[PDB]
């Protein structure tokens, strides 16, 4: 079913220390207000630029690319003792599970277990650093402030495109949510506790105080931001012609120029498809300055003039500005 | 409005935002 | 190859084709390589056929002449300027409003 | 009037360098027009302060 | 042995060769990559076990964890200023008292 987040999906951007100071970040975060998704189905599940993960007993995380083993995957286990970190290629089911007799699930590092009581995850994975993030609370989401406490970072390096869950067994439900890079201000403690937080991309009045550093506001008028509507569609008009411009004869001749008496040619009132260019051996050019290599169609001009000669080889750089 | 302030008024003649007096 | 952005006509660029002109909606429009944000319009601007595009005083785009049709579009940009909000004392009660 | 020119830079317009050139190609350019422009908006406020 | 590189972050490094730790006069010091000056003093708050180095709202490095032991230090910088001078003219003495 939908069920809409509360509070949830606020994290320590950094390992720093602020005294109850009033500080504005903006970094990978679950927006306020937004409904998450609760699951109660017996599949694939997308992975946007941060996850965030709850659960009631249930135990075992995939993450990979396609679950395969032609690229990197993720399997950590956590059943009672230890939990496993491993970076391979294996190949997984469509619902793997398990059964701690039996186990149907299809470097390494050890570490402490994870063990009513609310658990809450969230992992982001950006600049090849996988982030874990985790806090137990005791108490349906719960209605009340609190702050997501960082785990350790592994340096995995690898791209992570779908993700899945495991099921405990010796279905259930699950809450997955999603993340969206925003603005929050978020105010610390003496203790250096996050003890309260905002979003100023969802009410005029979290934005008035998102640019007053403060969550106490006093009468008056505050600009904030400015007020612009969005184009809807694209519009391009290009000139009608069709005349199919004579670079194959200018480029496919059987013999050029000399350096020192190079002839001049003229490319003009024609339809130019920079697309036929690269037929012609891999090259070692195309390094242009002033114009976009990558982008050569959508842009217009006019009064082209191509000339042709030689190079020895050891100077074809030189053929430059400056 | 007297007249004098009537011919004082009649002699007297984008990203930016001219914001209205009080 | 040279290439130069020079106000003459744009005659040799990419065969991607064009589309139906649409009016009263602000969006971004390519005219002959130009590029720009604001709605088109009817254009009472009525000159000698002899000039492509115009300038003001801002040294902007206000009109054109599209090559395969010759009438003159007006252009404009849409609604822009800041936001404000009116609120009492948080202290107090939470009602707020938004000024344009 | 001086926040139509070019700063020094290849061209005027606002937003034709985002596809005429390399957004990493760009950087050098875009950061000379920002900071004139910022130097323009500067010495206006000033003045009118 | 066999280097590559471009393929993975950074897992296996060279040793760092740490030193003991002074206090009361400051000195350049190398904190987990911290650059700075300062006098090394003890502190009296506590942090939670994942901090390394705080800040304050001028955004500077004024506490850090230590990453030999278990101690939370402190970072000020020692005495600067400019210096003034007091003299009453060339034409009456030449007597001149400094002022820090
Ligand atoms: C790094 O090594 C030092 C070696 O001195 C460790 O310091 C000792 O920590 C134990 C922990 O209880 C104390 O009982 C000793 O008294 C400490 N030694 C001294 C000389 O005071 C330090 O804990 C080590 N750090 C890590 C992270 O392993
Ligand atoms: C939130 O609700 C809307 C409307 O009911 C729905 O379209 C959307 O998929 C929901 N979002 C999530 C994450 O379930
Ligand atoms: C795989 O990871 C690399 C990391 O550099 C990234 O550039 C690439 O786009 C990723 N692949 C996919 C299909 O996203
Ligand atoms: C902060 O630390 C002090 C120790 O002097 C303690 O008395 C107080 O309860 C702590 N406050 C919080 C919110 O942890
Ligand atoms: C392109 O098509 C338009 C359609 O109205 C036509 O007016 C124009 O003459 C055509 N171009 C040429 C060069 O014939
Ligand atoms: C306004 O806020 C103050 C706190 O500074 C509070 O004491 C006072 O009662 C508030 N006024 C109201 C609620 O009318």
């Amino acid at each position: 079913s939908y069920t809409n987040s509360f509070t949830r999906g606020v994290y320590y951007p950094d390992k720093v220390f602020r005294s109850s100071v009033l500080h504005s970040t903006q970094d990978l975060f679950l927006p306020f207000f937004s409904n998450v998704t609760w699951f109660h189905a017996i599949p694939v599940l997308p992975f946007n630029d941060g996850v965030y993960f709850a659960s009631t007993i249930i135990r075992g995380w995939i993450f990979g690319t396609t679950l395969d083993s032609k690229t990197q995957s993720l399997l950590i286990v956590n059943n009672a003792t230890n939990v496993v970190i491993k970076v391979c290629e294996f190949q997984f089911c469509n619902d793997p599970f398990l059964d701690e007799s039996e186990f149907r699930v299809y470097f390494e590092y050890v570490s402490q277990p994870f063990l009513k009581n609310l658990r809450e995850f969230v992992f982001k994975n950006i600049d090849g650093y996988f982030k874990i993030y985790s806090k137990h609370t005791p108490i349906d989401l719960p209605q009340g402030f609190s702050a997501l406490e960082p785990l350790v970072d592994l340096p995995i390096g690898i791209n992570i495109t779908r993700f899945q869950t495991l099921l405990a067994l010796h279905a259930a439900a699950y809450y997955v949510g999603y993340l969206q890079p925003r603005t929050f201000l978020l105010k610390y403690n003496e203790n250096g506790t996050i003890t309260d937080a905002v979003d100023c991309a969802l009410d005029p009045l979290s934005e008035t105080k998102c640019t007053l550093k403060s969550f106490t506001v006093e009468k008056g008028i505050y600009q904030t931001s400015n007020f612009r509507v969005q184009p809807t569609e694209s519009i391009v008009r290009f000139p009608n012609i069709t005349n199919l411009c004579p670079f194959d004869e200018v480029f496919n001749a059987t013999r050029f120029a000399s350096v020192y008496a190079w002839n001049r040619k003229r490319i003009s009132n024609c339809v130019a498809d920079y697309s036929v260019l690269y037929n012609f051996a891999p090259f070692f050019a195309f390094k242009c300055y002033g114009v976009s290599p990558t982008k050569l169609n959508d842009l217009c001009f006019t009064n082209v003039y191509a000339d042709s000669f030689v190079i020895r080889g050891n100077e074809v750089s030189q053929i430059a500005p400056g | 409005r007297s007249p004098i302030e009537d011919l004082l008024f009649n002699k007297v003649t984008n990203g930016l935002t001219v914001l209205p007096p009080l | 190859l040279s290439f130069e952005l020079l106000h003459a006509p744009a005659t040799v660029c990419g065969p991607k084709k064009s589309t139906n002109l649409v009016k009263n909606k602000c969006v971004n429009f390519n005219f002959n390589g130009l590029t720009g944000t604001g709605v088109l319009t009817e254009s009472n601007k009525k000159f000698l056929p002899f000039q492509q595009f115009g300038r003001d005083i801002a040294d902007t785009t206000d009109a054109v002449r599209d090559p395969q049709t010759l009438e003159i579009l007006d252009i404009t940009p849409c609604s822009f300027g800041g936001v404000s909000v009116i609120t009492p004392g948080t202290n107090t009660s939470n009602q707020v409003a938004v000024l344009y | 009037k001086q926040l139509s020119s070019k700063f020094g830079a290849i061209s005027s317009v606002l937003n034709d360098i985002l596809s005429r050139l390399d957004p990493p190609e760009a950087e050098v350019q875009i950061d000379r027009l920002i900071t004139g422009r910022l130097q323009s908006l500067q010495t206006y406020v000033t003045q009118q302060l």
